[PDB]
């Protein structure tokens, strides 16, 4: 079919590998960035669950 | 308790001493091992009642119930071995090398 | 000693099937695994082969090549340019540091 | 230097290297005091892995 | 034949239809799935 | 690349498929024509490489070599017709099977984009060479050797595997094309100059260098003939291969981190070219003169100027076609004569006139003759070696006097001389032998014509 | 925890009294429980990461 | 065995790993790991032949021992934390014991004396359940608290289980034993990654079932606990011949085949993470692992050992077939590779 | 098939047992009468009759049931055993073996009918009196020391797992009187048999094989004269009381897997072919591969029972 | 990892939340593959239990290459989700918190002086 | 000529309860078949 085949479609299997590739690296540095920070939905560990604290009214006054 | 829990604790690290080093009959480590959960059940209910935490009252018991079973199976193999070998020396028990 | 057997001898294929082509012990096996190799190894594949690869045209662009220079040294000379001048990148556009 | 000295050095020795660390490694009595104790040691050098470091 | 009469003489002709049946109830599962789910996800999403 | 490829696979279904009395003839039909399909990837009318797809690539490296991975099936289904003709109809099937997927494996490799693709597929080859040198070796010996293929191999390949990781991590993407467009200079610091070795090792290892050739002589000597033609003509130039591609990046380490590899190289083309003169195992001989001749071209893929890269080529492609044919008609001559000696078996020609003549041609290819490729190759790398310092000459000056002393002696001691007495009548030759032996000098003649094709890279 | 057949079957076997401010006995609270309270209404939503 | 005792025994066996994983609460997590203690050993004695007996008795006490150790940190937990189980906040020596103790039960590194010596003294049956369904319990402890244990410590044990696995292995010709040493190795790849990305643990693990289940019941399909034994594998069974080659170099890291994959990935995370120290030394002589594989191919496959004549006598009697389970294990791990974007 | 499936409901062997549900295999020497009394015991009592496990007991329990080759069959002759005794190649260790071999994989039989069925059976020789013959032929020249040993540790290995004999009825012609009869009979061979080796086999029933089971299981001897009466033994047979012997023990919950091991033959001779490499039993990696491929190219060998279309299968495509 | 995330499911396969990604094609190579894959496993049972290789279980090699299929397409139909969320989670961050994945500027290769290591 | 199958002699070596036999490692037997021992 031609020069023109290859050459246009040699750049849209570069596009795609740049792309990827940019966003790999991204991932590392939001990886990082999350783990230390915990400030985002990845690497949130957990603490009790404040579904059990009894906030009842106790025997004691203090609580 | 702040000097009153780590007597208990080293009881269990001298329990541990024990159980790690052999000597002869096995019944010794056995009797050892059973030291511990002592030492444990110990300082799971002293900590348990000045922590006034009657939630966790359960764990000091089922830790023993646990530890009872556990040392019946400990014993049936002891049993077994001084049935094999007609006695509980370890040294005997050197074949799988 | 063991059991096993013993060393078994290889047959002069050539002293049955004396037309043995080295292929199949069964004669009609031989031939037609001949007939077919020679014929796919040799008669289609350097001879197609050679034709269509003689063929490929311009390959790696070293055809054309051969005719842009005879254009660019024609219209280089007669315009009184240089043949190949000494810088490729132009200077201006290459901002060099000012270091 | 082809045959023995570049198949002593390269390719035999590491031969040799690892067949002599099986044999100190898996010589072992079968002995479960023995053993132990080795469990022994463990705790007590990765107890201080920890407090060295702490 | 056998002296001992091979117990595959004759097939277990339950292992098929479970067997065939099966099979046959896990496609019209799967390509049911499948058109169900090109579906929704074409009118999720705009289309 | 997929017809190259599928169409290959589907081999593996007609080898089991296929009637016990009529495998051989599916098999080798069909790839002779699986090569006809590859000679479309020749047709290149302009510079910039064929990217088939996003996984599979194919350029003027490249290319080169999988129509040669291509061609061999045919060739090596055909050597080992003889020996494998004795086994039990489903032996055989699984040795055809076994070379079929050396040649999938090596033309994806050898058309392969992600360099890690090429660590996959690159050491997979191990497990086909492997069973096809120690399920079949005649020898006592092949547990060893084959233990030897495996681990030189091994070790150095999981090194890359770290490296080739790193990369990705330092740069992004694995992918040749982009690492070739995009700046990856190392620093020169003393970590970087563990990087380059890492990388070139596990490629310099399967490109036997002097330090570790060992592997070589050893696993050729009791490899059945399919394999030690697969291991000379396709699994070492994997190595080259490899070290072309991945010096892409490691830019400037290589200008100061090769010289002790060029040095190990070229006085191991001496020793090595030397130590054919006096081998009295003819799978011997041959094996250290692919070490020699396989120690110019590491010598070429490191000095790194245009003209050796395509010496480089030429050599490869050609040694490739030449070693074959000799390891061919080398067990040509021990299925008859029974032993690998050298000194038995003297006087063949007078026995064997026209397989005299494939040694003739097979030994002048061997040494360099002029109007063959395998000449241009090596006048291209001297020429190289001579401008990284006048004085290579020498070093490739006295490998250039001993090749023609021990590729005489081979065609001088086997093919003339008395005729052995009586060894065990020597049959006349069978018309597979010489075609398997014809269909490999005959591309020999037909690429010397027209050297361009097997040019690389750089030209 | 590693497969939380729990959550999802909606039961609650092993979770009412993991703290000390859980339902004590006869409501007779804990000692602490002006505190553990304090520092997990805290770290509810706050990963660990950021409960630390 | 009763009936009746063989489920009651097998239940637990299966309540224990279960309950381990499903709870919170540390405790709940220890009884199912006592559990797990004490149903496995009566099957363990079920030949009760001598070397069973002390198979058992040293089985038992490693394993009472760490399960004393694993509740001696809870319960110190529970008097630094209120809680019942570790937090941000626990003192580090509260978590190395976990990890030493849980170590023990796995059997890594320092602690790998016990493992050889019960996997070589059972049934090659309960050796798989003593090896792969009494790994996921202590594992599951550990995975869940990965934010808080010790990189140094899983590395040192990692790269030590590696090289005794490694090194104990070579020498070893019953296979019972070089099965158990080769768990070892692969119980400290899981480790090594477990402090970086636990999910690839369990990668490393499936992985390691799905290998090692296939190929223990080919063990057993010829009831051969030597090499020697399963060598005549071509004259009892040929077909396994194959697949065994390829399941035993699949569990070694060789490219083509799905054994690759974990260690690949492993490599990958913790050059991501910048072990490139570790990785590579682990790396190397996981190479050694193969070594003594490729050797059992060689006796086994690649080289047809000498038979005994009263062998055509089983040739003749037809053999009874391997589980299906063989096939669809052998397969999904000898090749799922092309397919490792979506195991990951 | 027969699991614990199956023992779960019912199909429980102590439910399947009676009176006559035994075992009784009756030994002599070279030739005692005893397949004559065997079989007419079994018939008496109402118990199958297994014949005297032969080099090809092993064919013909498997497939066509006709007889094998010689190499198919391992290769063994007692008719080559007594026209050349302490051969080089061996063949009477061989034929030895093999015997084993196929007695195991009779009595395994057997107690697989016992178990199921509920009959009894008879097995005239068992795995328990074959070691006669190879006392004697190391107390001869046939055997050297260690083939010895390499039975011994077969026998070691295989033989205790299974339940013993619950009697062991015995015949006693002498050697003398033996050497007779087998003059008389027309075999070339059995008739070069020397003596000594009658003899030889005469005391280890004696010495050995009659104490060392009596105690465990019911033992009666008879003569010449008593044989050739069953009625009379038949009678001696139902008065036992089979009170002693580890048989006692079998309970329901313990047959079942007794019964899963003989009712898998490759189990029963598993340790048959333990790897011990003595040079007679050896058969050779490139023979044995012959003989291999050889005897699984044999029409409906070449797939598993019920899967090979030579012999008539059919169904295979939906198996 | 990706587990803690908001929302997460604590025990299901796939969330509805899948719904909203495209269906596996099911000639997707890779559940073709998982098909070959399966057939395999049924040929290779096949072998190890003694039977005609393919003449055999024409039943069963129907259930293995329509087991593992169907298997597939639910599987990947997650692992694509599970990637799928990986993204939005992903790209999610590096907005929320842009200023620590800045776009740094690329000069031209005119500005840009690479040192030039001569081959010689 | 045949490919060499291995022999008696080279099967031997895999015998042993340890493949590089030590000093003392060496004196050790085999493990028993039926995995019960004599004792
Ligand atoms: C990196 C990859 C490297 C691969 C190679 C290396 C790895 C594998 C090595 C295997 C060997 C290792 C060494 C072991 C010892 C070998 C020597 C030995 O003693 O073997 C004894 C052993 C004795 O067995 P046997 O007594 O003959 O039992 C069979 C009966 O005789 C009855 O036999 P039958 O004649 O009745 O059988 C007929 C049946 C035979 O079938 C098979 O055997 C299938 C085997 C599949 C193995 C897959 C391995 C994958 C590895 C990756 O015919 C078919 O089923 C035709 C289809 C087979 C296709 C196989 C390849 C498919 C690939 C995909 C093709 C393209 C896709 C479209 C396919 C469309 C198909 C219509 O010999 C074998 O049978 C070997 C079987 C396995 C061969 C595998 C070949 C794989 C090639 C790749
Ligand atoms: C320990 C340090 C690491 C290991 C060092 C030694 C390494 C080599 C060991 C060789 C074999 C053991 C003997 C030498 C070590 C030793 O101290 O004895 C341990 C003792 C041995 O018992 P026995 O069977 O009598 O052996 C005598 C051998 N001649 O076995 C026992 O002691 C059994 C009882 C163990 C617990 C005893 C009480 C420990 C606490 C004591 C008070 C606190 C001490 C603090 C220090
Ligand atoms: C730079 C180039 C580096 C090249 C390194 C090559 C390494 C392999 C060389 C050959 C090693 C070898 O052949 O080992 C054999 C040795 C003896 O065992 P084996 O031969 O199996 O049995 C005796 C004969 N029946 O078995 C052994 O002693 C151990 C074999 C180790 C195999 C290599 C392991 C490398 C580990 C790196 C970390
Ligand atoms: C491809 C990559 C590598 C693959 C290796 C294996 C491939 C095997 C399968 C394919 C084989 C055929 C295809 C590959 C080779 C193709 C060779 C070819 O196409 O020859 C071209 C030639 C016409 O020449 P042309 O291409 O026009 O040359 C350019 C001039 N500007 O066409 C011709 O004229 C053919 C002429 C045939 C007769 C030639 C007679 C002269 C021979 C001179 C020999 C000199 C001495 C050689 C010594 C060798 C060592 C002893
Ligand atoms: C034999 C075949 C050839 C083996 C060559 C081994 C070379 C070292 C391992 C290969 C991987 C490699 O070299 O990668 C580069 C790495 C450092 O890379 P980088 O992240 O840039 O660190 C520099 C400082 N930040 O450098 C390293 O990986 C250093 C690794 C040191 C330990 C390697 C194994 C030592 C075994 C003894
Ligand atoms: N283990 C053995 N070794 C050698 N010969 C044996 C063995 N077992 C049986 N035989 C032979 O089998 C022959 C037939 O046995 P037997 O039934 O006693 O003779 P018959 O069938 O004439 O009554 C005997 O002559 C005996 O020598």
């Amino acid at each position: 079919d031609g020069p023109e085949k290859n050459y246009e479609k040699t750049l849209a299997i570069l596009q795609i590998e740049s792309e990827k590739a940019e966003l790999r690296l991204k991932e590392q540095e939001v990886r990082r960035l999350m783990r230390a920070r915990g400030d985002g939905p990845w690497y949130q560990f957990p603490t009790p669950e404040k579904e059990f604290i009894d906030h009842s009214p106790k025997a004691t006054p203090d609580n | 308790m702040p000097s009153t829990f780590f007597n208990l604790t080293m009881a269990f690290s001298l329990s541990l001493l024990g159980t790690l080093m052999f000597r002869s009959h096995l019944m010794s480590t056995l009797l050892c091992l059973e030291g511990m959960v002592l030492s444990l059940f110990i300082m799971t209910s002293v900590t348990s009642l000045n922590s006034n935490s009657m939630s966790s009252m359960p764990i000091p018991i089922t830790i023993l119930v646990f530890a009872a079973c556990e040392a019946a199976v400990g014993l049936a193999l002891l049993v077994k071995v001084s049935n094999t070998y007609g006695t509980d020396y370890v040294q005997n028990l050197n074949l799988l090398q | 000693q063991w059991q096993e057997d013993p060393e078994p001898e290889d047959e002069n294929v050539y002293a049955k099937n004396p037309d043995f082509h080295g292929y199949d012990s069964d004669p009609v096996v031989d031939v037609w695994n001949m007939r077919a190799v020679f014929f796919f190894g040799f008669s289609i594949v350097l001879v197609f082969g050679t034709t269509f690869v003689a063929y490929v045209p311009d390959y790696r662009m070293q055809e054309w090549a051969r005719r842009e220079a005879e254009r660019l040294v024609k219209y280089r000379e007669v315009n009184g340019l240089p043949i190949m001048e000494s810088n490729y990148f132009d200077p201006s556009k290459i901002q060099l540091p000012e270091d | 230097l082809d045959l023995i000295w570049l198949e002593k050095t390269i390719p035999k020795s590491t031969s040799t290297l690892h067949t002599n660390m099986t044999t100190l490694t898996t010589n072992q009595k079968g002995l479960i005091k023995l053993y132990f104790m080795s469990f022994l040691i463990n705790i007590i050098l990765i107890i201080i892995l920890y407090s060295i470091n702490l | 034949f056998y002296v001992r009469e091979p117990v595959n003489a004759k097939p277990n002709w339950l292992a098929v239809g479970l067997s065939v049946g099966a099979s046959v109830f896990m496609w019209i599962y799967l390509i049911q799935t499948h058109n169900e789910d090109v579906l929704e996800y074409k009118r999720r999403n705009g289309l | 690349m997929l017809k190259i490829i599928l169409p290959s696979l589907m081999l593996l279904p007609l080898t089991w498929l296929s009637s016990p009395k009529k495998t051989w003839t599916n098999v080798t039909s069909y790839s002779f024509l699986i090569s006809l399909t590859s000679l479309t990837l020749l047709w290149q009318t302009d510079e910039n490489y064929k990217n088939f797809s996003n996984m599979f690539s194919s350029d003027p490296l490249s290319t080169p070599l999988i129509i040669l991975t291509a061609w061999l099936l045919p060739l090596m289904l055909m050597a080992s017709q003889n020996h494998l003709k004795k086994d039990n109809n489903v032996l055989q099937k699984l040795y055809i099977s076994m070379l079929i997927s050396l040649q999938i494996l090596l033309i994806m490799t050898f058309s392969a984009t992600e360099l890690i693709m090429f660590y996959i597929l690159f050491e997979a080859t191990l497990i086909p060479t492997l069973i096809i040198i120690t399920r079949w070796g005649n020898q006592t010996e092949r547990l060893n050797a084959g233990i030897y293929f495996l681990f030189y191999t091994l070790i150095g390949s999981i090194p890359l595997l770290i490296a080739l990781i790193l990369i990705q991590n330092h740069v992004g993407t694995l992918n040749l094309m982009i690492l070739s467009f995009t700046t990856h200079t190392l620093d020169a610091s003393w970590s970087n100059n563990l990087l380059w070795l890492a990388c070139m090792m596990a490629f310099l290892i399967k490109m036997p260098l002097y330090g570790v050739h060992l592997w070589l002589p050893k696993a050729h000597v009791e490899a059945p003939i399919a394999g030690s033609m697969i291991l000379a003509a396709i699994l070492l130039k994997l190595g080259s291969y490899g070290m072309i591609r991945i010096s892409i990046i490691l830019d400037p380490l290589t200008k100061y981190m090769a010289y002790p590899f060029i040095l190990l190289s070229l006085w191991g083309m001496i020793m090595t070219s030397s130590i054919c003169l006096r081998q009295t195992d003819l799978k011997s001989l041959i094996a250290y003169s692919s070490v020699s001749h396989m120690a110019l071209v590491i010598a070429s893929i490191m000095i790194q100027t245009p003209w050796s890269f395509m010496g480089a080529t030429m050599l490869m492609i050609a040694h490739g076609l030449t070693s074959s044919l000799l390891f061919c008609l080398a067990n040509s001559n021990y299925e008859r004569i029974h032993s690998r000696t050298m000194i038995m078996a003297r006087g063949l020609q007078m026995v064997f006139p026209l397989m005299a003549t494939w040694w003739l041609m097979a030994s002048l290819a061997n040494l360099a003759l002029p109007p063959s490729i395998n000449l241009m190759g090596e006048l291209f790398i001297t020429m190289s070696l001579f401008s990284w310092s006048n004085f290579t000459i020498i070093l490739m000056g006295i490998n250039i006097i001993i090749t023609g002393m021990y590729s005489m002696y081979m065609i001088i001691t086997t093919q003339r001389g008395k005729l052995t007495n009586h060894m065990i009548n020597l049959q006349p030759s069978h018309t597979r032998e010489l075609t398997l032996m014809a269909l490999h000098m005959i591309p020999l003649i037909l690429l010397t014509t027209s050297p361009k094709l097997i040019t690389g890279l750089t030209m | 925890p590693f497969l939380d057949i729990q959550k999802k079957l909606g039961i609650s076997l092993d979770r009412h009294f993991m703290f000390l401010s859980a339902e004590q006995p006869y409501k007779n609270a804990a000692r602490c429980h002006a505190f553990e309270k304090e520092w997990i209404e805290c770290a509810h939503g706050i990963g660990g990461t950021r409960a630390k | 065995m009763n009936p009746i005792t063989l489920a009651i025994i097998y239940f637990t066996i299966f309540l224990g790993p279960v309950i381990t994983m499903s709870s919170t609460n540390l405790m709940l997590m220890w009884v199912g790991l006592e559990f797990s203690l004490l149903a496995i050993i009566p099957m363990l004695i079920n030949k009760k032949n001598p070397r069973s007996t002390e198979a058992a008795t040293k089985y038992f006490v490693t394993q009472a021992t760490a399960s004393m150790i694993i509740l001696l940190a809870i319960v110190l937990n529970y008097k630094q934390l209120g809680t019942w189980m570790f937090q941000q906040q626990t003192n580090g020596l509260i978590l190395n014991m976990t990890l030493m103790a849980l170590s023990m039960k796995l059997g890594l590194a320092p602690f790998h004396f016990w493992l050889p010596e019960v996997t070589q003294g059972i049934p090659l049956h309960m050796g798989l359940i003593l090896l792969t369904w009494q790994k996921i319990a202590p594992l599951s402890i550990l995975i869940q608290i990965y934010p808080l244990l010790n990189s140094t410590i899983i590395l040192m044990l990692a790269i030590t289980s590696i090289f005794m696995g490694a090194w104990g292995g070579l020498n070893q010709t019953q296979m019972r034993k070089i099965m158990a040493y080769s768990s070892i190795a692969h119980m400290g790849w899981m480790l090594a990654i477990l402090p970086y990305n636990p999910s690839l643990t369990l990668l490393n693990l499936m992985i390691y079932i799905i290998l090692t289940a296939p190929m223990f019941m080919a063990l057993m399909l010829n009831n051969s606990m030597t090499i020697n034994s399963i060598s005549l594998l071509w004259n009892k069974t040929p077909a396994m011949l194959t697949m065994i080659s390829l399941m035993l170099l699949s569990l070694g890291g060789l490219p083509p085949l799905t054994g690759f994959l974990p260690k690949w990935i492993i490599i990958t995370e913790l050059m991501k993470n910048n072990c490139l120290i570790m990785a590579t030394l682990m790396a190397m002589m996981a190479l050694l692992n193969l070594f003594f594989y490729t050797r059992l191919i060689y006796s086994t496959s690649l080289t047809m050992f000498p038979t005994n004549n009263n062998s055509k006598m089983m040739t003749h009697q037809t053999k009874t077939k391997p589980n299906l389970m063989f096939s669809t294990l052998a397969i999904m791990s000898t090749m799922t590779l092309p397919l490792a974007p979506q195991l990951i | 098939r027969y699991g614990l499936l199956a023992a779960i409901l019912g199909d429980k062997t102590t439910k399947k047992l009676h009176e006559y549900s035994r075992v009784i295999t009756v030994d002599g020497n070279i030739c005692s009468g005893k397949n004559k009394l065997a079989k007419e015991i079994a018939q008496q009592l109402g118990m199958k009759h297994y014949p005297e496990a032969g080099i090809q007991y092993s064919s013909t329990t498997t497939g066509d049931g006709r007889p094998l080759d010689i190499e198919f069959s391992g290769s063994c002759s007692l008719e080559k055993f007594y026209d050349d005794p302490k051969s080089n190649d061996g063949n009477s260790y061989r034929l030895q073996s093999w015997l084993y071999a196929s007695r195991l994989l009779q009595y395994a039989d057997a107690l697989e009918h016992l178990l199921s069925t509920g009959q009894g059976v008879v097995l005239e020789r068992s795995i328990y009196s074959d070691f006669v013959f190879l006392e004697a032929m190391y107390n001869q020249g046939y055997i050297r020391k260690q083939c010895v040993d390499h039975y011994n540790e077969i026998k070691r290995l295989t033989l205790p797992e299974y339940l013993p004999p619950h009697a062991v009825i015995y015949i006693d012609v002498p050697v003398p009187e033996v050497q007779s009869r087998i003059q008389k009979k027309g075999d070339p061979h059995e008739m070069k048999v020397t003596s000594a080796y009658l003899q030889d086999i005469e005391n280890a029933y004696k010495k050995t094989f009659l104490p060392k089971m009596s105690e465990m299981c019911e033992v009666l001897v008879y003569d010449s004269w008593e044989a050739e009466d069953p009625t009379k033994v038949v009678e001696d047979i139902e008065y036992l009381k089979y009170n002693k012997g580890p048989w006692l023990k079998q309970d329901d919950w313990t047959f079942h897997y007794l019964r899963m091991l003989v009712q898998d033959k490759t189990e029963v001779l598993n340790y048959t072919t333990i790897p011990v490499y003595l040079p007679e039993i050896t058969i050779g990696a490139h023979q044995g591969s012959r003989i291999y491929n050889s005897f699984r190219e044999l029409p409906g060998r070449k797939y598993a029972p019920g899967y090979n279309a030579e012999v008539g299968d059919k169904w295979i495509w939906l198996k | 990892m990706m587990n803690g995330r908001p929302g997460h499911e604590p025990l299901k396969f796939l969330p509805d939340e899948a719904r909203s990604l495209p269906p596996p094609k099911l000639n997707d190579p890779r559940l073709v593959y998982m098909g070959l894959l399966g057939y395999c496993t049924g040929l290779m049972d096949n072998m190890l239990r003694m039977r005609p290789v393919m003449r055999a279980g024409l039943h069963r090699q129907l259930l293995f290459v329509t087991s593992f299929v169907f298997a597939g397409y639910f599987y990947l139909k997650r692992q694509n989700y599970l990637y799928a969320v990986k993204d939005h989670d992903m790209f999610g961050y590096i907005k929320l918190h842009p200023e620590d994945f800045p776009e740094k500027e690329k000069k031209t290769y005119a500005e840009i002086l690479e040192p030039f290591h001569p081959v010689r | 000529a045949r490919q060499w199958q291995p022999d008696i002699e080279w099967a031997e070596q895999f015998s042993g309860a340890v493949m590089y036999p030590s000093k003392e490692t060496a004196h050790w037997k085999p493990p028993p078949w039926n995995d019960v021992d004599i004792l």
